[PDB]
């Protein structure tokens, strides 16, 4: 955009890249750890190993 | 040297001008080092150096055929003195100058040479690559006996 007309879809393209590249972590890290009334069983998510799989179709 | 050449004539106005040298397409000769290079591959950025140029490139010159063409478009009359090869690129250069109404009677053809092609040999002196000229191009090989003296007289 400094010496040409930018691609008309660039705003959508950069925005979606930011969502995948940084947006997923900021929300997946706000997921609270789930503990029961008796605190016996605790569920948690290991966010560092999040993955995205290419569409099958 | 000795005498004249041609028939003396009233010599139509505007007065003729003669441009001597090599007829080339583009070819900026003045090359120095600039300290503000753009991306090496994305040539769409390179126009930014056209509007913030190096100082030596603010108004670049070129081959003498550029001056002859520009002079004719500004209303003058011009003739080009030089040599091109007998190949297809040589004809294209002459046809470019004939289209622009530049006189090309001073242009000599060399049927044994390739236009804008220099034969050079690559050497490796003191651990560095250098080249030396083996055969000059037709553009740089006009002889004195090949000068059109009618042009030089007018």
């Amino acid at each position: 955009g400094t010496s040409t007309i930018p691609g008309f879809n660039q705003i959508q393209f950069e925005g979606f890249y930011r969502f995948i590249d940084q947006g997923l972590i900021e929300e997946l890290s706000k997921f609270p750890k789930i503990e029961d009334i008796d605190h016996e069983i605790e569920f948690q998510l290991f966010v560092e190993t999040y993955q995205l799989v290419e569409p099958l179709i | 040297v000795d005498y004249d050449d041609g028939i003396d004539f009233p010599y139509d106005d505007p007065p003729l001008v003669c441009c001597f040298g090599a007829v080339q397409k583009e070819f900026v000769p003045v090359v120095r080092v600039h300290d503000n290079p753009m991306h090496p591959d994305i040539y769409s950025q390179w126009k930014m150096l056209q509007w913030d140029p190096p100082e030596f490139g603010r108004a670049p010159g070129g081959p003498p055929s550029n001056v002859a063409i520009s002079h004719v478009r500004l209303g003058g009359r011009a003739a080009f003195m030089g040599k091109v090869g007998g190949d297809d690129y040589g004809e294209e250069l002459v046809l470019m100058m004939n289209k622009e109404r530049v006189q090309t009677r001073g242009v000599k053809f060399d049927e044994g040479a390739s236009t804008a092609c220099t034969r050079v040999k690559i050497k490796f002196e003191d651990g560095k690559m250098k080249a030396e000229t083996v055969k000059e191009p037709p553009e740089d090989s006009l002889l004195a006996s090949e000068l059109n003296l009618a042009v030089l007289k007018e």
